[PDB]
RNA sequence: AAAAUAAAGUAUGAAUUAAUAUCAAAAUUUUAAUAAAAAUUAAAAAAUUA
RNA sequence: UAUUUAAUUUUUAUAAUUAAUAAGAAAGAAGAAUAUAAUUUA
C-alpha cells in the first residue's frame, strides 16, 4: 500500500474507503479497488529498541 | 564462561533438588500406608481445526509405572509367526 | 573418537563363525535359483 | 471435512472475529424476561449477576 | 578519595535503612540539627555504637 | 529394597534403621564431592559439575541417598496429633539418641533438620519425664548426657534437659 | 511440507473443536463450564449456563449417530477410546537395537539379474546388560546391550567389576539405547537377529577409517538366524572386525517405519518359540529374505 | 573517561511537599523500639538520650523470635539464630574461630563405628 | 539438533525449531487463553475453555505430551431433560439444503418432551435465529396490524407516542412494501399507553414492548424478528407457509461494488 | 546456530509469533493498583458499609443499605427502583430473622406506597421478601391485592410464588398451578412442553436454595472481603476497553446514555447495528501505561468521628 | 593421484628476531590518518602439531 | 613467531538435563610383523 508521510496526507477516495487501525498505525482500507489502500508511515509492527530507535 | 552456561551450571543441580522436593510428596503418601501412582486426567479434546481449516491432532501419552515395573521384571510372550516369517513390505 | 565401543575390535574371535562355509552356502543358493 | 463440531451442520452422511458472545437458545434470547432472586437473574436456563 | 567516601556513605546509608530512612534524609537533617558528625564518624558510630547511631 | 518393594521393613525394627542411617553417615553420601577429592586444599567438584560437551557424564549427579534419606525422614515426619510416629515409641531411649545423632551426622552441615530434631527431642523428653520416677540407674544418666551433647552439637541446646542435669 | 499444520493454543476451545468440546469438573465431564459454588464470585456480564439447547442437541445427534453407524465412525472411536500402555503405540514407542560386527563382504542377486554388494554383520551374543533411568525423569530410559562373551581376563579390572555387579556374562562391548518404558526387556535377555525385520530400515553407527559415522536410511537385505548374520546392500568404509551399533530408523520424511500398511515389529524383542532348536536346523532353511526392491 | 562504579545511595520514598513545612523533619522513623529512646534537654542546647542497652534490645529480639516460632516449632535456622543471640548476650569476649570448628572436631560423638577401634572419652592403655 | 530420545511421530519438535532443549518450564508467554492466563477473567475464554485445559504458550505448543502415572478416563456426559425409553424423531440436515428453509435452524434430534403443546406443535422449536437489520415492515405471515392510540394522552417532544405514530407513518408511507389496506389505526378514549398489535395467520397476537425512550426503528426491528420466530412457531404446527417477496437476510446475494471508469 | 535461541526460520515466518496483545506476563505493577483505584474516583469504606467480595464485586451491606434508605427516602433523586433495590438488599436478614427484619420491609413498603401510589416494583419486592420469610398467606394476600388494584401480576410475581411455594415446604402442584396459571395469563412464555419446562424452573430453584438451607447458591456465606479489588484492570469483556472498573464520571455518562431516547441506535432488540470489534480498535500504549496512572488527590474523610470500639472486630454481616 | 625420499627420535647445536607486565581472545562506538588507544559489553584453560 | 582456527594429549563399560557450531595405572613393533591372536613344531 502507498505510504503517505503523515496522517494529514491521508484521504478517502471511494465511497467504500474506511479508516482502520493496524496496531497504532492509522490506515485506509478499500474492500473494492485495493489500489486505494494507504499506510501512514511509522514503525514496523514488531520492533525492538536497539533495532528500531 | 558465558552467561547462559554459568546460569545452567548453578541452576541444574537446583532443578534436580526442586524436583526431588516434588518427589518426596509421594514418599509421605507412601510411608503413611497408602500406595498410589498419582493419576493424570485423560484429556478428551485433542482434535482441532485451525484458522486455515485443516485437521490438527494432539498426541498425548501416559506412561504406567505398574506396567513398566512388570516389563522390566519378566519376559514378553512368544513372538507371533505373522511377524518374522513374512517380511515387511516397502 | 577414542571411546571403547569404537576402538575395540572383534577380529580375534572370527573363528567362532565360519565365514567361508556361509559364503559357499549362499553360492549354493546362488546356483539353486540360477543366478 | 475440515469443519469443526460447532458450525458443522450434521454428522450424518475464523481469523477475522476471534471471540464470540455465547448464544442463548433462539426463543429465549428474544426478549429475555427479567426475574430477580436476591440480586441474581434466574431463568429456566441461565443464571446471572445484575 | 571518591572511592573511599563512596564506601563510607554506602555504609551509613544502609545503617540508616535498617531504621527506615536513608542517606538522603539523614544528611539534610543532621545538618539542620547542627550535629556536625563527619560521615566517617557516623560510620564508626553505626558499626561500633549502634544504639548511639 | 527398603523403600520401593518392602516399605514396611524400616518402621518395624529401629535397630536396622539406625544401622543404615549410621553407615550412611559414615561414608558421607551427601558430599559426594569429597569422594573425588585427593587434597582438602583443592576440593573437587567432580560430582557437582557437568558440561554440555560431556565432561563428567559418569560422575555427574547421582541421586544416591536421596530416596532413602527422604523416605526415612518421612517416617519421622508424622507430626499429626491423631497418630504420633509409630516407630519412635518403639525405640529404646539410647536408640532415639543414636538415631538423632545419625540424622545429625548424615547432613553435610553436621546439623539435623528442624522437624526431625524437634520430633525426636520432644519424644525423648516425654520418655525421660515418665521414666525418672521409676527404676533408674547411673547408666541412664549417661544416655541423657550424651543426648544433651548431641543437642548442643545441633546448636539447639535443651534448656530443659540441661536444667535436669545441673 | 516438512512442517506440520500450525495451531496456536489461543485457538483451541469450544468453537474450534473437531469433536464436542468437554469441560472438566474433575469428578465429571460436562459440556458446560463449571459454575462456581460461591455465587458472589460470579462476574458481571457472565452467563452461568445450566442448560443450552444448541450445544446439547448437537452432542445428542453426535452420540446416537456414533452408535447407529459404528462402521462409518469407527475412527471417531479414537476420541472416546484411548489405547492402553504397552501394546506398541505406533507413534509413541521406540525399541533398542543391538550390537554387530562387520564380518565380511558378499555379492547377491535379486529376482532379476543385478549385482548387489552386501556387507555382512554378525551379532554373536546380544544380551541386555543394564537398565538405566536418570532420576526417574520421563523419556530418559536406556537399555544397555552387550556383545561377545569374553574370557575372565580380558578387560582392565574395573570393567570386569561392572559385569560382576550386573550378573550378566562378561561382554567385550556395550552400547546404550534410549527407549520408551514399554520397550523394556528384563536384564539378561538373549537377543536374536529376528528382532529386525528383513524389509525394514536401520540406523547404523560405527567407526570410520577415523571418527564415528551414522548411516540413517539403510534397508535390510537378508537374515541368517542360524549364524546370526544380517546383510546390507552397502559398502561401508570401515575395518573388518569393527563393532557397529544397530537401531531402527524411526521415520523417513513424515512416514513412520512401523504401521499397518508396512508392518509391525516384534515389539519389546523377538522371542523364540520354545519348540524350535537351532541345533537341528541347517543354514539354508534358516534364511529370511526381503521382498523385491 | 571511565564509567562510575562507586556504590550508590539507595532510592527513598517520595515526599509529598508537606516536607516543605518547618517543624516537620523529613526523616520519618517510627519503629518498634522507638518509644524506648527517651529525650532530655541539656543546658548546652545539646540533647540527652536514654535507651535500653545492647543485650536488652537483643533479648527483646529473642522474645519476639521465640514467640514467632512457638506455633509452628523452630526450624534449624531459627535454632541456630537463637543460639547465636543467646551467646552474643552473654559474650564477655570476642569470637575469633569458626563456629563449625568445634563440631567438626567433635563429630566422633555423633557417628559411632564398630567397637574394635571405637573411640571413647579417654583411650590409650584401655 | 535432536539428541536423546526422539519419538517416531514425524515432526513434533519442528515449530519451536527442531530441538527438545528446554521443556522444563511450567510457565510460558501467553496471549489471552494461553496457559497462565488460566486465572484471569475473559468473557470469551470463560465460557469457551475448561480451565484445566490451558496449555503452553506461543510457538512452543504441545503437539506431543508424555506424562507418567495412571490414566483417569471420566465417563462421557449424559444428556439432560430426557426421560429414558423415549423414542425420538430424527431430522436430516444437509448442506444440500439452503439457508432459506427453516429446516436448517432447529433441533437435529427431536423428542416429545421438547415439543410444546401450549401452541399446537407437532415438532419442537428452533434453537438458532438469523440476525439482520430490518429497514421496512413487510407483510410476512401477518394478516393484520393494529395500532391503538388515545389522543387524550398528550405531550410535546419525543415520546413513545411519537414513536408509535411514527411506526404508523412508516408503514403507510410510499416506500413501504407493507400493503396499506391491512394497517388499522384506532383512536381510543381512555388513557391507553399506545400499543402495536400484530395478528398472524394463526390467530395469535403479539405486542411489541414499547420501552421508555423507544424510537421508531426499534419497534420495526422487534416486530420483524418476532415475525420470524412466530413464522417458525406456526411452521411447527404444520401450517404451509408461502414464500416471501422480500428477503431481509440476503442469502443468495453477494456484496457488489460499482465500477471504476 | 543454537536453534534454541536463533531458530532456522524467516523473520517473515516468525513475526506472527511476536505477541502484540500480551496477556500473562502482566504489565501492571502492584504499586499502581492502589493509585489507579483513586484515579477512577472510588472510595475505601469501612467493612461495615460494604466491600469488594470474592468476585471483586462491590456489594453493600444490609443494615448499611437500610440506613442509606432511611436517610434518602424523601430525596428527589430517589426513585421507585431504589426502594426495591433496598428491599432486595434486606433478604438475608429477612430470612435469618423474619420477625424483626420484616418490619423494616414494611416501612419501605408503606413509605414507597405514599410517595408513588402503587407499583409492580414494590409488590414484587415485598412479596419476594415474604417468600424468603416463609409466610405463604402473606404472599397470596399480596397477589390478591395486586389483582384488586388492577396491577396485572408480572412473570416475576409467578416466579416469586413458585419460590414461596417451594421453600415454605408445601407440596408440588401448588407451584405447578402457579406456573400453569401464569402461563395461561400470558406472563410466562414456555418453550418445551409444560412438564419439562416446570422441571427446569424447579431445578433452577433448588440449585438456588435459600440462605438458611444446607445446599444452594444462597447457602454459601464465605465472602473474600477486601477494601479494594485485588486487581484494578480486571475485564468484564474481551479487550482492555471493556474493563470492569471504570471512572465514576464515565459510569455516569453511560447511565446518561441509557436513560436518554434511542434515536441513533437500536435497543430492546437483538441486532446491534454497531458490532463488538475490540481487536479493531487502537492497540498501543498511552503514556500512562509507562509512568503509571495519573495522580488525583486521594479520597479523604475530613472530621470523621473518633473510632471508638477500634479494638473490636466487626462481624461479617449476613445477620 | 600410485612408486622412490624426508618428519616422535639418542648426541651435537648455530642464525634472523627480542620495549615490556604471567597476557592481550570477541564485539560495538569514539578519538588529529590500520588504531593491539580509549570506553563499554563481554568470555579467552594447559600442552603438542599443522 | 604472537593471535586465530583444525587436530592430538596414546581403549572413555556408558555418552548428551544446558554452551558453541572428554578421558583408569603406559610406552619398544599398532604386527613378534610373510594379514590365522599360536596352523602340529627340537
Ligand atoms: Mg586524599
Ligand atoms: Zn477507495
Amino acid at each position: 500500500p502507498q505510504m503517505v508521510m503523515s496522517r494529514d496526507e491521508l484521504k478517502l477516495r471511494c465511497e467504500y474507503c474506511r479508516f482502520e487501525w493496524i496496531h497504532d498505525t492509522l490506515c485506509v482500507r478499500c474492500p473494492a479497488q485495493p489500489s486505494h489502500d494507504q499506510r501512514e508511515m511509522w514503525l514496523h509492527s514488531t520492533w525492538m529498541w536497539g533495532k528500531q530507535q | 564462561d558465558s552467561f547462559k552456561e554459568h546460569y545452567h551450571r548453578v541452576h541444574l543441580p537446583r532443578r534436580l533438588a526442586l524436583q526431588r522436593y516434588a518427589r518426596q510428596q509421594s514418599l509421605r503418601n507412601a510411608a503413611k500406608g497408602n500406595v498410589k501412582a498419582e493419576e493424570v486426567p485423560y484429556k478428551y479434546n485433542r482434535w482441532w481445526v485451525n484458522e486455515e481449516h485443516e485437521f490438527v491432532h494432539q498426541y498425548a501419552f501416559v506412561e504406567d509405572p505398574e506396567v513398566t515395573k512388570a516389563k522390566r521384571e519378566t519376559l514378553p510372550p512368544v513372538t507371533r509367526e505373522n511377524i518374522w516369517k513374512e517380511p515387511q513390505q516397502t | 573418537t577414542n571411546r571403547h565401543f569404537f576402538v575395540a575390535r572383534a577380529n580375534a574371535f572370527f573363528s567362532r563363525l565360519p565365514i567361508a562355509r556361509v559364503q559357499r552356502s549362499l553360492a549354493m543358493e546362488a546356483v539353486r535359483e540360477g543366478r | 471435512e475440515a469443519i469443526s463440531h460447532a458450525r458443522r451442520v450434521s454428522w450424518a452422511p475464523f481469523a477475522q472475529e476471534p471471540y464470540f458472545e455465547e448464544e442463548i437458545e433462539a426463543h429465549r434470547k428474544h426478549h429475555r424476561p427479567d426475574v430477580y432472586i436476591y440480586k441474581y437473574n434466574v431463568s429456566p436456563t441461565h443464571f446471572s449477576l445484575r | 578519595a571518591h572511592w573511599e567516601r563512596a564506601i563510607v556513605r554506602k555504609n551509613v546509608d544502609s545503617a540508616a535503612r535498617e531504621h527506615g530512612t536513608g542517606w538522603q534524609h539523614l544528611r539534610n537533617e543532621l545538618g539542620r540539627q547542627n550535629v556536625m558528625l563527619l560521615p566517617r564518624s557516623q560510620q564508626l558510630l553505626a558499626q561500633y555504637e549502634p544504639l548511639a547511631f | 529394597a527398603l523403600v520401593r518393594e518392602q516399605p514396611w521393613r524400616l518402621s518395624a525394627s529401629p535397630a536396622l534403621f539406625i544401622q543404615v542411617l549410621q553407615f550412611m553417615a559414615l561414608i558421607k553420601v551427601f558430599e559426594p564431592n569429597k569422594w573425588f577429592t585427593f587434597s582438602d586444599h583443592a576440593p573437587s567438584n567432580r560430582a557437582d559439575y557437568r558440561h554440555a560437551i560431556g565432561v563428567n557424564h559418569s560422575t555427574a549427579f547421582w541421586g544416591t541417598g536421596e530416596e532413602l534419606y527422604d523416605f526415612m525422614v518421612e517416617l519421622l515426619r508424622v507430626e499429626d496429633d491423631g497418630r504420633i510416629p509409630t516407630m519412635l515409641d518403639l525405640c529404646t531411649r539410647e536408640q532415639m539418641v543414636d538415631l538423632l545423632s545419625g540424622f545429625c551426622g548424615v547432613m553435610p552441615c553436621g546439623k539435623a533438620v528442624g522437624d526431625v530434631f524437634k520430633t525426636i527431642t520432644d519424644a525423648f523428653l516425654r520418655r525421660v519425664r515418665n521414666d525418672i520416677s521409676g527404676p533408674w540407674s547411673a547408666h541412664d544418666w549417661a544416655i541423657v548426657e550424651r543426648m544433651y551433647l548431641v543437642t548442643v552439637l545441633c546448636d539447639a541446646g535443651n534448656n530443659e534437659i540441661l536444667q535436669l542435669l545441673l | 511440507r516438512c512442517y506440520p499444520s500450525l495451531m496456536r493454543e489461543k485457538d483451541r476451545d469450544m468453537y474450534h473443536c473437531y469433536y464436542p468440546y468437554l469441560f472438566d469438573h474433575g469428578d465429571k465431564m460436562s459440556l458446560y463450564p463449571k459454575i462456581p459454588e460461591n455465587p458472589r464470585e460470579w462476574q458481571p456480564e457472565q452467563l452461568q449456563t445450566t442448560y443450552d439447547a444448541i450445544r446439547e442437541d448437537k452432542y445428542d445427534a453426535f452420540i446416537r449417530l456414533r452408535e447407529k453407524f459404528p462402521e462409518l465412525y469407527q475412527d471417531t472411536r479414537a476420541w472416546d477410546n484411548p489405547p492402553p500402555f504397552g501394546e506398541f503405540n505406533m507413534f509413541y514407542s521406540v525399541r533398542f537395537g543391538m550390537v554387530g560386527v562387520k564380518a565380511f563382504t558378499c555379492k547377491d542377486y535379486d529376482e532379476l539379474g543385478n549385482q548387489f554388494d552386501c556387507t555382512a554383520f554378525w551379532f554373536p551374543d546380544n544380551q541386555v546388560v543394564k537398565h538405566s533411568t536418570r532420576n526417574g525423569e520421563v523419556g530418559t530410559d536406556k537399555v544397555y546391550v552387550g556383545a561377545m562373551n569374553v574370557p575372565v581376563e580380558f578387560h582392565k579390572p574395573h570393567v570386569a567389576a561392572f559385569y560382576k555387579a550386573a550378573g550378566v556374562p562378561v561382554k567385550h562391548v556395550c552400547a546404550g539405547f534410549p527407549i520408551t518404558p514399554d520397550a523394556y526387556a528384563p536384564v539378561g535377555t538373549k537377543l536374536d537377529v529376528r528382532h529386525f525385520k528383513p524389509g525394514q530400515e536401520v540406523t547404523i553407527t560405527f567407526q570410520n577409517t577415523a571418527a564415528a559415522e551414522t548411516y540413517q536410511g539403510v534397508p535390510v537385505w537378508r537374515i541368517d538366524y542360524k549364524n546370526s548374520l544380517i546383510y546390507l546392500p552397502t559398502l561401508l568404509d570401515a575395518d573388518v572386525g569393527t563393532y557397529v551399533r544397530f537401531s531402527d530408523t524411526i521415520n523417513t520424511k513424515g512416514l513412520t517405519l512401523w504401521n499397518e500398511h508396512r508392518g509391525l515389529p516384534a515389539f519389546p524383542t523377538f522371542i523364540p518359540p520354545e519348540d524350535e532348536d537351532l541345533s537341528k536346523l541347517a543354514t539354508d532353511e534358516c534364511q529370511l529374505k526381503s521382498p523385491p526392491l | 573517561p571511565k564509567k562510575d562504579r562507586r556504590f550508590r545511595v539507595q532510592p527513598l520514598p517520595s515526599l509529598h511537599a508537606n516536607s516543605l513545612a518547618d517543624d516537620t523533619p523529613l526523616v520519618t522513623t517510627t519503629r518498634t523500639l522507638s518509644p524506648n529512646f527517651r529525650a532530655f534537654a541539656l543546658q548546652d542546647g545539646g540533647v540527652f538520650f536514654t535507651h535500653p542497652s545492647h543485650e536488652q534490645v537483643m533479648r527483646v529480639g529473642q522474645n519476639i523470635l521465640a514467640e514467632e516460632t512457638k506455633a509452628t516449632g523452630m526450624t534449624s535456622m531459627d535454632t541456630y539464630v537463637n543460639s547465636r543471640i543467646q551467646s552474643i548476650i552473654a559474650e564477655n569476649t570476642v569470637e575469633n574461630v569458626a563456629l563449625s570448628h568445634w563440631r567438626r572436631r567433635h563429630m566422633w560423638n555423633l557417628v559411632r563405628t564398630h567397637g574394635k577401634l571405637q573411640r571413647h572419652w579417654g583411650v590409650s592403655d584401655a | 539438533n535432536l539428541k536423546g530420545l526422539v519419538y517416531p511421530l514425524p515432526y513434533y519438535a519442528m515449530w519451536r525449531g527442531n530441538h527438545n532443549k528446554y521443556t522444563y518450564n511450567k510457565s510460558t508467554v501467553c496471549l489471552w487463553g494461553e496457559g497462565d492466563t488460566r486465572s484471569m477473567y475473559h468473557q470469551h475464554y470463560a465460557h469457551a475453555k475448561c480451565p484445566t485445559d490451558y496449555g503452553r504458550g506461543g510457538r512452543e505448543f504441545e503437539y506431543l505430551t508424555v506424562k507418567r502415572g495412571k490414566m483417569l478416563q471420566k465417563p462421557l456426559p449424559r444428556v439432560q431433560y430426557v426421560a429414558e425409553g423415549s423414542k425420538p424423531v430424527w431430522l436430516f440436515k444437509s448442506w444440500h439444503t439452503p439457508l432459506s428453509s427453516p429446516s436448517m435452524w432447529e433441533r437435529e434430534v427431536q423428542y416429545a418432551e421438547h415439543t410444546p403443546e401450549h401452541i399446537g406443535a407437532k415438532r419442537p422449536l428452533a434453537v438458532v435465529a438469523p440476525r439482520t437489520m430490518h429497514r421496512y415492515l413487510f407483510l410476512m405471515h401477518m394478516e393484520k396490524v393494529t395500532i391503538t392510540v388515545s389522543p387524550l394522552l398528550f405531550g410535546y417532544g419525543h415520546t413513545i407516542q411519537k414513536a408509535v405514530l411514527d411506526f404508523y407513518r412508516r408503514a403507510i408511507s410510499a416506500r413501504s412494501p407493507f400493503p396499506k389496506d391491512k394497517v388499522f389505526l384506532f383512536y381510543a378514549i381512555d388513557h391507553i399507553t399506545p400499543r402495536i398489535e400484530v395478528t398472524w395467520l394463526d390467530g395469535t397476537s403479539y405486542v411489541p414492548p414499547v420501552l421508555e425512550g423507544a424510537s421508531s426503528q426499534d419497534l420495526i426491528q422487534m416486530v420483524m424478528e418476532e415475525a420470524w420466530l412466530a413464522a417458525d412457531r406456526m411452521a411447527a404446527e404444520g401450517r404451509v407457509l408461502n414464500p416471501l417477496a422480500i428477503d431481509d437476510y440476503k442469502w443468495d446475494q453477494l456484496v457488489v461494488f460499482k465500477k471504476v471508469r | 546456530k543454537n536453534l534454541a535461541w536463533r531458530p532456522k526460520m524467516s523473520e517473515r515466518t516468525l513475526e506472527q509469533f511476536v505477541p502484540l496483545h500480551l496477556a500473562f506476563p502482566r504489565r501492571h505493577p502492584n504499586s499502581w493498583q492502589e493509585r489507579q483505584f483513586h484515579l477512577l474516583g472510588y472510595v475505601k469504606w469501612p467493612k461495615e458499609i460494604g466491600f469488594y467480595n470474592a468476585g471483586d464485586n462491590f456489594e453493600l451491606t444490609p443494615q448499611a443499605a437500610y440506613r442509606i434508605y432511611k436517610q434518602n427516602c424523601d430525596e428527589t433523586f430517589w426513585t421507585r427502583l431504589h426502594n426495591e433495590k433496598t428491599i432486595i438488599h434486606l433478604l438475608p436478614l429477612v430470612e435469618q430473622d423474619p420477625g424483626t427484619n420484616m418490619v423494616l420491609v414494611d416501612d419501605i413498603f408503606r413509605h414507597h406506597l405514599k410517595r408513588f401510589g402503587a407499583d409492580h416494583y414494590i409488590y414484587n419486592a415485598v412479596m419476594q421478601a415474604a417468600a424468603f420469610a416463609k409466610d405463604f398467606p402473606r404472599c397470596e394476600q399480596l397477589l390478591a391485592e395486586m389483582r384488586g388494584l388492577g396491577l396485572e401480576p408480572n412473570a416475576q410475581s409467578y416466579v416469586n410464588m413458585m419460590l414461596g411455594a417451594r421453600l415454605t415446604g408445601k407440596p408440588r402442584d401448588q407451584a405447578e398451578a402457579f406456573f400453569r396459571e401464569g402461563i395461561k395469563t400470558g406472563a410466562i412464555s414456555a418453550v418445551m412442553r409444560l412438564d419439562t419446562e416446570f422441571q427446569m424452573w424447579m431445578n433452577q430453584l433448588e440449585r438456588l436454595g435459600s440462605f438458611k438451607a444446607k445446599v444452594g447458591y444462597l447457602s454459601v456465606n464465605e465472602e473474600g472481603a477486601s477494601p479494594m479489588p485485588r486487581d484494578m484492570w480486571a475485564l468484564w469483556g474481551w479487550h482492555r476497553t471493556e474493563a470492569k472498573f471504570i471512572s465514576r464520571k464515565q459510569m455516569i455518562s453511560e447511565q446518561v446514555q441509557n436513560r436518554v431516547r434511542s434515536g441513533k441506535e437500536l435497543v430492546g432488540t437483538v441486532y446491534q447495528k454497531a458490532r463488538r470489534q475490540p481487536w479493531a480498535k487502537y492497540n498501543g500504549m498511552f503514556p500512562y501505561d509507562y509512568n503509571g496512572p495519573a495522580r488525583r488527590p486521594a479520597a479523604s474523610f475530613v472530621d470523621a468521628p473518633t473510632p471508638t470500639h477500634n479494638a473490636e472486630v466487626c462481624g461479617t454481616a449476613y445477620a
